[PDB]
């Protein structure tokens, strides 16, 4: 066993060592390791990505006109931010600019999945580590009336329904086949709710799950279908005819009227059910306020998106900010660029690829991807790994860092950015929120804090459809349709040789797609993906990431029940098959 | 009165068929899992993680032995001995094939667990395999797409339920009921193809009119799916009403034809 | 002025008149006349339909194959139910006996319809003689909220969300724009409703205008679309394919799946919405439990309908009774023979039509549709009428008789039919619900009692859907999939010459059509519809029928604001297009 | 901001426009009414009747002459000197022509107003007669349809509220957005019909295939209206999906154009 320092923490490989694999109620496939000294305390924590592959491999000799539909399956997830960060990338290589209702109509797609993926996360992915659903069984149908009227406005809240929830719950599990909810941490001392809050909890989650159907119904009318969407380089393939003949055959008033209603529901939804239900968990859970800040008082990076500016990636444009801090300064907001080799790099020498030299970080323009597994003396086999060794090669994820720093990215990131970059609508918020918790600012960097931001990134996005669609109905009444640029269509107007960078803010954080275009084709295509940076293993001066870090340092109740190790985890929304790709 | 059992498991994907699944409108998916069937084991969705989950797998297949329907999204791939998709420290295949072995029959979903999709495109550096090339002694539905419709989805798992049998298939395990015509067959754009009134260039005037997607790469003509007809998210569109060809996206090898742009 | 006596009512014109045109809150065209004493008491009414089409008249020399196409036109409100007599009549004309999946979808198609109808009529009809919309202004939003949650397990009850009702309400009037509420008789001493029961019944009406589009969705699965769906001659176009190739191009697994989830959401809204208003409306306003009976202790009339045993008409096979009850003897259900002559007849002796003799009533397959608009001696002249004279010929309606008695049709003589022939659930129905407002079983038969017939019938067609529904998978999972019998569709098959019935209980009550085939073309084609019988004028003896009879009597709080007048007709539903044809 | 006054009346009708309207899935009509228009008379819903309904009738179109739109459901009968419709005991042509007299534009919702409908047809026992060979002076916005398409009728008022302008229309005065195509030309079954697949009798294998029901008889070749895109009923089908061929039902006259099962 051996022990080092880094970034304040003390990394300490004595004592006993658990495993989770399979990580659940994530996207793919995650393994963590941790060790635990004789206070059930976590000394260690071991980040493993258990899938690959090889989407920069397939996308050499594609057509840059096609690299979106591949890419786009990096991730059924966060569904089209791949295709978003693409056709981004492709345009900034050849010098495509597109037309403004393209651009809003990219925004409202981001925006929706924003909203989409932020509930389904909130209800489906992480709720169970917060809402104790066996003892919903106990809860008071009145009591849990009350508790949802003094929450909320929102309608669905009569003690019949709660009652007729509760009596749903019971004949599902009475039979003994409790599906989803089998052989769970029910009853851990970690679940703080009361029996009312519990019952409130799970009615909401039912909610979402039938409510989250309709978000995307946005995408089938710009994108064709949910998930996965189409795009096209040059703006979008959904033409748009108001006042002609064959306005059937196009995106017109009556698509434009779905849009809108669904627009409506979507705030509704978010504003009334998902945003107290956040608060609630945070006034039962306010310890969790002080577990798991891992990297963000330290180290927090955002590249921005939203361009309200048609084609301009600028700080003016940008409605979601960008920026960097580092050594826990956040009076000094750094700015990003994405070409600059000696800001963002990959290092594998904790990883399964191959570089000619792994003590060096490659930026993506010089990134490879030459997949390597290799995982050393595993105290098994290679086809039986019982513990990985991190002193060597350990995950399927690159280790990405910003000038040598291991960074946190999502959306508690973005929100420190913004917050300290003065952004108003962000400061008043989150003092707002933190107030009403009676909770210094500080506890927002924390496990709760990660998903107060998510919930509070699902109401901001809400109200940008909003003002999204008024931008492009605005341009509507003036007679601009334009959806698609094809001035560059035909590869005969490319440069023999071009690079380019497509960069935007998904839902886990920060997405850079990096391209570089010769003779018509794909000649190099790497991605560095929000949840490759968070679930990174450790680089040459044994820096741990965002994960590791937050894992440092907490208290388990019970060693062999993860219920925090589930909870800190599921709080940065990990998407495996995005971090390895 | 008891549910059937199904046991879903995830190799190599993106999670799109999961996804696809919660969409369903009808019936919805939270009735889905309440009411028709005992969704008994799912990495997505379930509570429990680690030697917990491993706990409620090894359960299930012990107790509901010859009785679980088993779902697979994803696939395994042969490369690194298999350890490009790991599942409690081995081989995902190792997983599969237990899963396998206790199924009353296997549903394919997607073009992933079908063919083989993304991951398998040139030059497949995973050597990513579809089920049916592993498992060779239980029925396997093939339900293609990436993903397959919501709402087809959750119309097979009805027919299953209501029905007590497995759904009739083409020659390659498809459903005959939502794969047996072309997207081209069902295509309210026809009367354009037919009229050689087509799309140029994105966005020109035939573009505003609904024309044929023909010459910008619809693959329509080769493609067998119900978009055309079920269409996606509760009748709402599909690719080619929204004004993009179809990617071929339910054909095996359809990453490998060419570009989307070309015939 | 003139009196005399007709089925213990005294027929009074002397005094004031009070005209009502338009009647509003109705399907089409309605003039209402009264006579009221010193007493503000209701000595004399007068029911005239102000439209006519001639649909009888347009039908001759088409092919019976179309017939169902023409008459599914007579009205948008009952919208399909002349479309199923029609082929009903055809059929029984030709001899063609359809597939169990067709009748099965029929009685779907009838069965969605009575939800529908009678959910609409419910609230966007009759709902503003009862709920004084403009008092809501004054409700208590948390009291409102604890009225709703007494009185069902519907969720939609938060304070916030009755709040959020009344502040629509609020704005929607602080312009001045009243739009469907200017002019209103708001305030009036008949409006008993509490503020909180006002803004219960508001929020009610909006959320059932809201839902009422989906429950025609079942229409547009089997019937292409509504208003107005398709049928055919020998069963139902929508073909059926569960598992075969091409399924995609039929009534498939997936277009059944929306089928029942519309069925599901159906009975939810009209049990936990509609049923409980209902019994509101009874509790605050248990006085006109005593007012509108007319000919409902007296003569009422059902056909019966949803055939359960395929192409059997008969009483074994009819879930909703047939039968006829004269003289107030409910111990003697009578049964009735569309084909006998002395049974059902019409008289136009005081209506705008011409027949041989018109002191003599006509049974439909010797039906004379002649139109005569001669008004007489009326006050003003023939085209500026200021008052009726109800002497002569004063309406566009038909006057029919059964067996030369005066009937009611519709929901509370079908109640009273089936109560009395002793179906089981209606006597459950009705006893429990007459139980719950301590009201006689002589109650129902009243104004109050038509609208919670209405309200009982609405239930007891959502459980039909699912019978009717289940019975549809009950065959197909049996390999029986067939919907059209064609054997005869070609006219050179039917008979030279023949007739027949197509009879059903449609929203409002009673109809048949009566159609005679000769050389391939319709011959003769005779409607009588349920608002026919309840709007009738008089005949020879002077017999004043059910909407007449249930004025009769009626008490007025303020002559020039016809608040009674039109409860008590709204209370029949009257759908004048229907009427008239 | 005050919202656009808008008259509804009715003449010889089924009021099956009106329960189209209602429908409407988006915007819904609650919100059409509460927030997008004022709505300001309409005899099917409107809580004043008789003397009281006069009173709104006669305020409204003095208050706002000028300014308001009028809808026009059904026809003016001329037969029998207009009392085949009576409304407040005198012709309903008299409240047309008075309503018609202070309104900006006119909409005639439905067949009935645009053509004839149902009455109209042989032998036309009333002589009911379209609204533009009686209203001879002001714009006439034909949406025809037994009846027309619920989110057709509110996009075609979202239309006018959101831009300010009446919709363009080709030279019948149809909404050229809506019905500048025919149903025919955006039909899914199209490519039966290329292939000359046809139905021959009702549920044979080709009408359980979905094949084209042009031998059926089919009017789509005829017909303009969106029922083959836009479709019915938030989008859940349209008469040729569930198998009955078009009648015509958009078109001036479809009534007499022979049996509808005829070519
Ligand atoms: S758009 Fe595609 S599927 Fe439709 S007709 Fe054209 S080629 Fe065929
Ligand atoms: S069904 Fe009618 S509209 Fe469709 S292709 Fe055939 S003939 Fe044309
Ligand atoms: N959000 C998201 Fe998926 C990840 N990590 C991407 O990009
Ligand atoms: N219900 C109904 Fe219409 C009437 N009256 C018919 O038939
Ligand atoms: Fe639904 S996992 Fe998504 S990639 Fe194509 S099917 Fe695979
Ligand atoms: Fe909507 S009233 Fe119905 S008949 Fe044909 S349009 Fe007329
Ligand atoms: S791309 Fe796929 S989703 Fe349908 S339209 Fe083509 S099969
Ligand atoms: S009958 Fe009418 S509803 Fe559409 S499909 Fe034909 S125009
Ligand atoms: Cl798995
Ligand atoms: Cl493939
Ligand atoms: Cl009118
Ligand atoms: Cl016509
Ligand atoms: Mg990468
Ligand atoms: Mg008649
Ligand atoms: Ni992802
Ligand atoms: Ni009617």
């Amino acid at each position: 066993s051996t022990q080092y320092e880094t970034q304040g923490y003390t990394i300490n490989n004595a004592g006993r060592r658990l495993v989770v694999d399979p990580i659940t109620r994530i996207e793919g496939h995650m393994r963590c390791e941790v060790n635990i000294n004789d206070q059930n305390v976590i000394t260690n924590a071991v980040s493993c990505g258990t899938m690959f592959r090889g989407l920069e491999i397939i996308l050499q000799g594609r057509d840059p006109r096609d690299a979106w539909a591949f890419v786009e399956r990096i991730c059924g997830v966060c569904t089209g931010v791949h295709a978003l960060a693409s056709v981004y990338a492709i345009e900034d290589a050849i010098g495509i600019k597109v037309p403004d209702n393209a651009n809003i109509i990219r925004n409202i797609m981001l925006a929706t999945l924003w909203c989409h993926d932020h509930l389904v996360h909130f209800y489906q992915l992480a709720g169970m580590d917060w809402i104790d659903v066996l003892d919903a069984l106990k809860a008071d149908p009145r009591k849990t009336s009350e508790l949802a009227q003094s929450l909320s406005s929102w309608p669905k809240s009569s003690p019949g329904y709660f009652f007729d929830v509760q009596n749903r719950l019971k004949k599902f599990v009475e039979g003994g086949q409790l599906g989803i909810f089998r052989n769970g941490y029910w009853g851990h001392p970690q679940y703080k709710l009361p029996p009312e809050a519990n019952l409130m909890g799970f009615a909401h989650y039912l909610e979402a799950l039938d409510f989250q159907r309709e978000i995307v119904k946005i995408h089938a009318v710009f994108g064709g279908k949910n998930p996965h969407p189409n795009w096209i380089v040059g703006g979008m393939p959904c033409a748009i005819n108001i006042d002609e003949s064959g306005a059937v055959g196009a995106v017109n008033m009556e698509r434009l009227n779905l849009v809108q209603s669904i627009i409506t529901r979507t705030a509704d939804f978010i504003n009334n059910v998902m945003i107290p239900d956040a608060l609630a968990i945070g006034q039962f859970n306010k310890p969790w306020s002080e577990i798991g800040t891992g990297l963000s008082d330290k180290c927090v990076l955002s590249y921005g998106a939203f361009p309200d500016i048609a084609n301009d990636f600028g700080e003016k444009s940008l409605l979601m900010p960008g920026g960097a801090v580092i050594n826990g300064d956040f009076n000094n907001v750094l700015p990003v660029d994405l070409v600059d080799p000696q800001q963002v790099q990959e290092f594998v020498d904790h990883a399964w690829y191959r570089y000619p030299n792994d003590q060096v970080g490659r930026h993506p323009f010089d990134g490879i991807t030459d997949p390597w597994y290799n995982p050393g003396d595993v105290k098994g086999s290679d086809t039986n790994i019982q513990q990985l060794n991190e002193q060597e090669r350990y995950s399927w994820i690159k280790a990405p860092r910003w000038r040598g720093n291991a960074m946190e990215v999502g959306p508690l990131a973005r929100t420190l950015i913004a917050y300290h970059k003065g952004d108003a609508a962000t400061v008043e918020s989150v003092d707002r929120m933190m107030s009403a918790l009676n909770l210094p600012l500080s506890g927002i960097q924390s496990t709760l804090g990660r998903i107060l931001c998510r919930a509070h990134e699902a109401q901001w996005a809400a109200g940008k459809l909003q003002y999204f669609f008024d931008k492009l109905m605005t341009n509507l009444k003036n007679g601009n349709l334009a959806t698609a640029s094809t001035e560059k269509w035909e590869p005969a107007t490319w440069p023999t040789e071009c690079r380019g960078v497509g960069f935007t803010e998904a839902p886990r954080g920060a997405l850079g797609h990096w391209a570089a275009i010769r003779d018509g084709k794909i000649d190099l295509y790497q991605c560095v993906v929000p949840t490759t940076w968070n679930a990174s293993p450790r680089d040459p001066k044994g820096q741990i990431g965002a994960y590791e870090a937050a894992l440092m340092n907490t208290k388990m109740a019970i060693p062999e029940q993860p219920l925090e190790i589930l909870r800190t985890l599921h709080s940065f929304d990990p998407c495996l098959a995005c971090s390895t790709h | 009165k008891p549910r059937i059992p199904v046991v879903w498991i995830h190799g190599l994907e993106c999670t799109c068929c999961t996804e696809s699944f919660i969409r369903s409108a009808h019936p919805l998916a939270k009735d889905v899992i309440l009411s028709l069937i005992s969704l008994d084991y799912d990495d997505t969705l379930m509570a429990a993680a680690g030697t917990q989950a491993e706990e409620v797998f090894e359960d299930i297949i012990t107790q509901y032995n010859g009785k679980y329907i088993l779902a697979v999204e994803g696939n395994p791939p042969l490369g690194e001995q298999g350890m490009f998709c790991i599942s409690s420290g081995r081989p995902f295949i190792e997983k599969l094939k237990r899963a396998a072995a206790g199924a009353s029959a296997i549903i394919a979903w997607g073009t992933c667990a079908s063919w083989g999709c993304v991951q398998a495109a040139r030059p497949n550096p995973t050597q990513a395999t579809p089920i049916d090339k592993v498992i060779t002694d239980k029925p396997i539905i093939k339900v293609p797409g990436c993903p397959p419709i919501p709402d087809v989805m959750s119309a097979i798992i009805t027919y299953m339920v209501t029905f007590d049998r497995l759904p009739d298939v083409d020659r390659m395990g498809r459903p005959l009921m939502f794969y047996g015509q072309r997207i081209h067959d069902k295509c309210y754009r026809r009367a354009h193809f037919d009229a050689g009134e087509f799309v140029q260039s994105w966005d020109d005037d035939a573009a505003r009119k609904g024309y044929c997607l023909y010459k910008m790469g619809c693959k329509g003509p080769t493609t067998y799916n119900a978009c055309s007809s079920t269409r996606w998210n509760d009748g709402v569109s599909f690719p080619i009403q929204s004004g993009h060809g179809c990617l071929g996206c339910a054909e095996n090898g359809f990453w490998d034809r060419g570009s989307f742009y070309s015939r």
